[PDB]
RNA sequence: AGGACCGAACCGACUAAUGUUGAAAAAUUAGCGGAUGACUUGUGGCUGGGGGUGAAAGGCCAAUCAAACCGGGAGAUAGCU
RNA sequence: GCUCGCCGGAAGACCAAGGGUUCCUGUCCAACGUUAAUCGGGGCAGGGUGAGUCGACCCCUAAGGCGAGGCCGAAAGGCGUAGUCGAUGGGAAACAGGUUAAUAUUCCUGUACUUGGUGUUACUGCGAAGGGGGGACGGAGAAGGCUAUGUUGGCCGGGCGACGGUUGUCCCGGUUUAAGCGUGUAGGCUGGUUUUCCAGGCAAAUCCGGAAAAUCAAGGCUGAGGCGUGAUGACGAGGCACUACGGUGCUGAAGCAACAAAUGCCCUGCUUCCAGGAAAAGCCUCUAAGCAUCAGGUAACAUCAAAUCGUACCCCAAACCGACACAGGUGGUCAGGUAGAGAAUACCAAGGCGCUUGAGAGAACUCGGGUGAAGGAACUAGGCAAAAUGGUGCCGUAACUUCGGGAGAAGGCACGCUGAUAUGUAGGUGAGGUCCCUCGCGGAUGGAGCUGAAAUCAGUCGAAGAUACCAGCUGGCUGCAACUGUUUAUUAAAAACACAGCACUGUGCAAACACGAAAGUGGACGUAUACGGUGUGACGCCUGCCCGGUGCCGGAAGGUUAAUU
């Protein structure tokens, strides 16, 4: 449910936060947890590559399975479970043979609900197999890009792909881009959407709950100096430069794409 | 364990003082000067051996060596090991 | 109020003892200067 | 419940007087702002000089940073005093 | 030595860091000490730091470092695998009293506890670098049970008062006791046992996980404190002897209850929220290779071992960082009385101090204060500085508003003491006695004793009862920025930066982008509801026209056009 909050105080006003009931309260699943190293965007030289990254919440990593690949063996989904590492909400899901795994819990996916991979598993909702038998025309979600590598496409809460067509060992994906994307068939694919779609209806309301993120303040290229940016300086508001990036290079416009070793597999760009 | 080429060149010199006299009389504990490096188990030993008596504790602790400041250069003294050989209720020396 | 040195054994051993000269190519250089120099102490030890 | 309210510790530094060969190379006193948070603090770690880091003031990087400090080229050059 | 004054959430005491003998004793006074100095953190000499259980080392890992081979790079080198290091975090065990001129949880006295080796004896499936469990985790909030501690009474010892009274409902002081061991409480969590089967836990498992039956409703796990023991003891005002008048030896009363009560403990709990909250070992258990009358495992008793280094002293400062015996800076712990909401504040206790030039005088003028006729902002750039307001309760409170606010708006009334209701009330706490019982640290009944706000009525003192310290000034119009935040350490705190929100734009993952001649890495163990860059800046009502120029995006026909030939 998402739930608008009473301006009992100024930075409480504008918050929209999204309550799920449905998640499981307290702990996560101790054998599938593993230990998450912050970087405040720092590289193993030490330097800032990516700016804007630092504090926040400490979080423990979830083990999901992207690959899913216990086939013929059925799974039943246990709870719902929030994980703070993505957008999406994880399933801990319990197999017949007494195994227990995460996956990305998709739209409608309950606790009592069955789940299966392998190549004659059902059309359902939380259903694994390769692209060559899921029918052309349905909406797929952890799409893998190389057959047994693990799902890399439509992973983000309310995302989803539809397989357009099949022709040959591959099929043609719309993105959620807008892409036109070949693949091909032998890689696995979920069946439904990825859940969790009231994800974008949130607004953090103010400056403290994008910090709890680990995200720090951008400055303004045109409220530093020149030699900090080329967005440099002037005496009082000032601009008159072509937008760019803090390194010189066209921002608003210039394609950054450069990829002639994956250029075959694009059919139709986003627009 | 022990030599006694080694238990011979353990034990360097009864320390004098009131504390060492009142620890004697007191508590029949005798206070020395040992080899810097000698463990608590050779000053048993050594004790025992030359000394002829029993021993009931051996306690040790290094005294830093005080520093003397002449004009602008200083000289240092040495570090040592003090024990604290405690015999038993039969005394002798 | 608060003045620039403020101590710390651990990271003055760490930042300029002896192993931390040892340890690069450019620390046994000072080392080799401070040796050629005379110095009666080439690094602060116990 | 809250980057909620009043207010010590704690963090800060809006006003004034004093001091200005100071008690102090930035303080003292009376008042002042924050005080469950984008809070504050200990210990240790990482980023290095056209480089870092910067909620951006050219700020900060060991008491003078529009290019640190030390040693060297070095007796730079000085149609100037 | 007797007074006087100051601090007392410190100006006391104890840690860490840092220092390094400054510590204690004797002796000396040149220089050091802002003065004298017989004194000193100064000179000289001697003395002083005692550990199985306090810390380090040690076992274990974090960020991060190093890194056999390796990958990469003119050389130097960079990165990194197995590994190996690295606490600020995890891992065995000791307490009370006494003692020294100076150490003490280290010595002594009393009483304990931990983990190993060895031996004996009884019982026995033991075995890891592996599996599983556990260790092992956030914020906020609630309020119950306690203890530390205090207050009063009782008890015991002493007192009978320099000036009216003081044998009493009087005065003063003490009334302290640990770890450990036994009991398993208030309270927290969880159904328990057995059998069979199994695509999971890299191999195996009797363990964990999963499945299916059977049976019993009570089983276990955690747990403050209390009570008992420890303790026949220690401590204890004082008494009695000796005193080098500094002290020393001997002796030693009472040692209880009620009430109040933490921010400490139960509590790593409980409740609840979103931002979703280390690792690894010790530990418990399970098996593999292996050993299978052995070894090994479990228990009782005995015995041995537990090394080495630190330990003095200063420590919010005269000993550390500040050139100084410097109004500065410096992390953690403890928290007595009265008043008080309080860790504010005032006065005190324990404890520590009067700040290392003093003596006079009582001019101008400077600094820091107190009071001020009449006037009351006339001052000034400007109410700068002052002065003022200031508490609790109740009554009451406007425009406007995003319905929260605005609001403590504004303004008003009460306020001490004494008595009565009631020689102490509402409430809190709760003993005896009686009764039940799956007999306990149990339940019900019962209300003694203790403690105890507030209200009304009546009276009373003063000019004044929130009497001191402490402790909002209030209101109206308007510019700017929504807001809390941030900033020019050291002349600028703002209207500047940031911000939630909005938009453009790039980016299909070996992403764009960024650090790197590279390898490697960040982005991200993320995947277009995502990530980067740019601008705008809550919200409301909205955001029109212009593509000529400059920038960008798309186009392929023609013209021009590089190496090359
Ligand atoms: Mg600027
Ligand atoms: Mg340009
Ligand atoms: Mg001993
Ligand atoms: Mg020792
Ligand atoms: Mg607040
Ligand atoms: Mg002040
Ligand atoms: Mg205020
Ligand atoms: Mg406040
Ligand atoms: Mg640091
Ligand atoms: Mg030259
Ligand atoms: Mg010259
Ligand atoms: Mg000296
Ligand atoms: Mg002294
Ligand atoms: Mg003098
Ligand atoms: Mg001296
Ligand atoms: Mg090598
Ligand atoms: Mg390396
Ligand atoms: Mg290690
Ligand atoms: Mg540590
Ligand atoms: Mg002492
Ligand atoms: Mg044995
Ligand atoms: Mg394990
Ligand atoms: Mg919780
Ligand atoms: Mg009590
Ligand atoms: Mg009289
Ligand atoms: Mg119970
Ligand atoms: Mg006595
Ligand atoms: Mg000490
Ligand atoms: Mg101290
Ligand atoms: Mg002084
Ligand atoms: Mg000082
Ligand atoms: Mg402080
Ligand atoms: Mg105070
Ligand atoms: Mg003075
Ligand atoms: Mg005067
Ligand atoms: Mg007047
Ligand atoms: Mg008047
Ligand atoms: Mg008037
Ligand atoms: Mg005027
Ligand atoms: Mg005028
Ligand atoms: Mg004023
Ligand atoms: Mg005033
Ligand atoms: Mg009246
Ligand atoms: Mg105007
Ligand atoms: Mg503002
Ligand atoms: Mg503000
Ligand atoms: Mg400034
Ligand atoms: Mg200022
Ligand atoms: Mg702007
Ligand atoms: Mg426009
Ligand atoms: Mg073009």
């Amino acid at each position: 449910a998402v739930v608008k909050c009473k301006p009992t105080s100024p930075g409480r006003r504008h918050v929209v936060k999204v309550v799920n009931p449905e998640l499981h309260k307290g702990k996560p699943f101790a054998p599938l947890l593993e230990k998450n190293s912050k970087s405040g965007g720092r590289n193993n030289n030490g330097r800032i590559t990516t700016r804007h990254i630092g504090g926040g919440h400490k979080q423990a990593y979830r083990i999901v399975d992207f690959k899913r690949n216990k086939d013929g063996i059925p799974a039943v989904v246990e709870r719902l479970e929030y994980d703070p590492n993505r957008s999406a909400n994880i399933a801990l899901v319990l197999y017949k043979d007494g195994e227990r795994r995460y996956i990305l819990a998709p739209k409608g996916l309950k606790a009592g609900d069955q789940i299966q991979s392998g190549v004659d598993a059902a059309i359902k909702p939380g259903n694994t197999l390769p692209m060559r038998n899921i029918p052309v025309g349905s909406t797929v979600h952890n799409v893998e890009m190389k057959p047994g590598k693990g799902g890399q496409l439509a992973r983000s809460a309310g995302t989803y792909v539809q397989i357009v067509a099949r022709d040959g060992a591959y099929v043609t994906l719309r993105l959620r881009s807008g892409e036109m994307r070949k693949v091909e068939a032998d890689c696995r694919a979920t069946l439904g959407e990825v859940g969790n779609a009231e994800h974008m209806l949130r607004v953090l309301g103010k400056a403290g709950a994008a910090r709890w993120r680990g995200v720090r303040p951008t400055v303004r290229g045109t409220a530093m100096n020149p030699v900090d940016h080329p967005h440099g300086g002037g005496e009082g508001r000032n601009f008159g430069k072509h937008p760019v990036t803090p390194w010189g290079v066209q921002t608003k416009g210039k394609k950054t794409r450069s990829n002639k070793r994956t250029d075959k597999f694009i059919v139709r760009r986003r627009s | 364990m022990i030599r006694e080429e080694r238990l011979l060149k353990v034990l360097r010199a009864p320390h004098v003082s009131e504390k060492a006299s009142t620890a004697m009389e007191k508590s029949n504990t005798i206070v020395l000067k040992v080899a810097k490096d000698a463990t608590k188990a050779e000053i048993k030993a050594a004790v025992q051996k030359l000394f002829e008596v029993e021993v009931e504790v051996v306690n040790t602790l290094v005294v830093k060596g005080k520093v003397k400041r002449h004009g602008q250069r200083i000289g240092r003294r040495s570090d040592w090991k003090k024990a604290y050989v405690t015999l038993k209720e039969g005394q002798n020396l | 109020m608060k003045r620039t040195f403020q101590p710390s054994v651990l990271k003055r051993n760490r930042s300029h003892g002896f192993r931390a000269r040892m340890a690069t190519k450019n620390g046994r250089q000072v080392l080799a200067r401070r040796r050629a120099k005379g110095r009666a102490r080439l690094t602060v030890s116990k």
